[PDB]
């Protein structure tokens, strides 16, 4: 199985470099017949084919050492990553991948498993200290190429990559760090908005194409951890800027 | 698969003027009572709620267009007296609230406080926009487009350029009002009013009128366009120096992407 792939050389790459990077990385799963206001959903596993069921992810950090990682085409999950030979797999890892991901190499076990809750576990850290940037994206890399790979690693990537994609707020947010060399960490807004993208995904197809109410509503949060309830698609989209939407249902009004 | 559950019935606000919310004339459930503008607060002649059959009804009456032809004002009635074509609604993406059979959509004539609503014809206007939510305080962001600059407004009836983003100047902060016009945070009496429809036109910052030229739908494909052509907001020639943004046929090219940034 010739997987595809998108990579991102961190060899002094640009910011317009990062958002064409995502945008290969998006059109590598969103091809599909199903759209809501713009923003597609996500095929399902139920019709997705064995040969067509992952992606692949080449990022190379300043040594030009590069790690590959498998971004699941149904959630935009990372299920998978390999360096030197070297491929990792998480506990649960549905036997799926493993049959037809990184087929020859060493393979490994993680005692975690892919999801914050877990990550931030086997860390002994949350996202809420862990950076993000060019640097911090650098390290990360090397810390798997070379110390196998641990949770900490992971989650650079995770929200410098797949959530990238997934929400173009923290894409600007990862461009202006990129382009100004400088690191942040993820604030109350960012991380909320990263940890609804299930809940805020059901609110889309739920109301429908082109209908702006929501008929629930999305509790995500401001910079002071303040509650911001988002009830309609423009004022969601103004805030976090979702591009990718995790199928929870299929439209009704028909 | 699974289709979607059928949304139950939820209430909320509308604000789509200078940032003013329907209310129901002076809070009568009476039948009759017209729909105009009003300060947002706690009120049950404010809160509307949606039900499947696309009925918005406050207080429990179904909002109901008074007649059928492009002048005829809104109000409220009893759902099950009132015609059925008339108490129906759509709540489009584009903040417009038409109304399937007789085509036209809500509009406020005047962003001045009373004004009473009514059906006019769909020109696609600031005037005609609409958004419903709980929370009738607009989003306080930035816009960054062209070279990770952020477009700045500088002084009345006076072209907008992107400058170095600067987050702690005010020049460079923008308010989402629900009506679908951007206007300066500053002073929130000011939309970012375009100058046409043909493209190759300037985009200045005047006064708000419920102009056509100062309604803009953030299109979820990243760009920023007017309601009335399909021309976009975006850098001339992609060189900023130009100091230039203008209206544009979408092109899908960089200097045509936007971002709302938050505070
Ligand atoms: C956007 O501008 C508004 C005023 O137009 C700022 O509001 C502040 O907070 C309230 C609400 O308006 C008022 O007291 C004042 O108008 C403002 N000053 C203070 C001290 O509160 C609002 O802060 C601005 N948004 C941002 C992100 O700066
Ligand atoms: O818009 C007219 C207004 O009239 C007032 O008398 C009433 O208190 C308000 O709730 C509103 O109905
Ligand atoms: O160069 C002419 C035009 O080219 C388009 O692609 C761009 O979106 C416009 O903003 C303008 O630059």
């Amino acid at each position: 199985i010739d997987y595809p792939s998108v990579s991102f050389n961190l060899a002094g790459a640009k910011s317009t470099t990062y958002r064409d990077f995502l945008k290969n990385l998006r059109d590598r799963v969103a091809t599909g017949t199903y759209e809501v206001n713009g923003l597609p959903v996500l095929r399902r596993e139920s019709e997705v084919q064995v040969k067509n069921r992952f992606v692949l992810v080449r990022l190379t950090n300043y040594n030009g050492d590069t790690v590959t990682s498998a971004v699941d085409v149904t959630n935009l999950y990372l299920v998978a990553f390999s360096a030197n030979g070297n491929s990792y797999f998480f506990k649960d890892a549905t036997e799926l991948q493993k049959s037809n991901l990184f087929l020859g190499t060493t393979q490994h076990t993680l005692s975690f498993t892919g999801n914050y809750d877990n990550l931030e576990t086997a860390a002994g850290t949350r996202r809420e200290s862990i950076e993000l940037g060019p640097n911090p994206l650098d390290g990360a890399i090397t810390s798997l190429w070379y110390d196998g790979g641990v949770a900490r690693s992971l989650l650079v990537l995770i929200q410098m990559v797949p959530e990238a994609a997934r929400f173009r707020y923290i894409e600007q947010e990862v461009r202006r760090s990129l382009q100004q060399l400088t690191s942040f960490t993820p604030n109350a807004l960012m991380l909320s908005m990263e940890n609804n993208w299930s809940s805020m995904s059901l609110e889309v197809q739920l109301s429908g194409d082109n209908v702006s109410p929501f008929s629930g509503t999305v509790q995500l949060q401001n910079y002071d951890h303040t509650p911001r309830l988002v009830d309609n698609f423009e004022e969601l989209y103004k805030i976090t800027g979702i591009a990718i939407l995790l199928f929870r249902c299929v439209a009704t009004k028909t | 698969g699974e289709t979607c559950a059928i949304p139950a019935p939820f209430t909320r606000r509308i604000v789509g003027r200078d940032g003013l919310c329907v209310d129901v004339r002076n809070g009568y459930d009476t039948d009759g009572t017209p729909i105009q503008l009003w300060p947002c607060g706690t009120q049950r002649n404010q809160q509307w709620t949606f039900y499947n059959d696309k009925t918005i009804r406050s207080m429990g009456k179904c909002m109901t267009a008074n007649g059928l032809n492009s002048g005829s004002y809104i109000m409220i009635t009893d759902c099950s007296t009132a015609a059925e074509d008339a108490t129906k609604w759509e709540v489009l993406i584009d903040g417009s609230i038409i109304n399937p059979s007789s085509g036209l959509v809500m509009t406020a004539p005047s962003g001045a406080s009373r004004t009473t609503l009514l059906l006019e014809n769909n020109i696609h206007a600031a005037s005609q926009g609409w958004t419903v939510s709980n929370d009738v305080q607009p989003i306080a962001t930035l816009i960054v487009g062209y070279n990770e600059m952020c477009l700045q407004a500088n002084g009345e009836n006076n072209n907008v350029w992107m400058e170095d983003c600067d987050v702690t100047s005010v020049q460079q902060q923008w308010a989402l009002f629900d009506d679908r016009t951007i206007r300066v945070n500053n002073s929130r009496g000011l939309c970012v009013t375009s100058n046409g429809y043909v493209s190759k036109d300037l985009i200045v910052i005047r006064k708000c009128q419920g102009l056509a030229t100062q309604r803009w739908f953030f299109n979820s494909d990243g760009s920023v366009v007017n309601l009335k052509s399909t021309r976009v907001m975006d850098v001339k020639e992609s060189d900023v120096s130009l100091q230039e943004v203008i209206i544009f046929p979408a092109t899908g090219n960089p200097n045509q992407q936007w971002r709302t940034q938050v505070p």
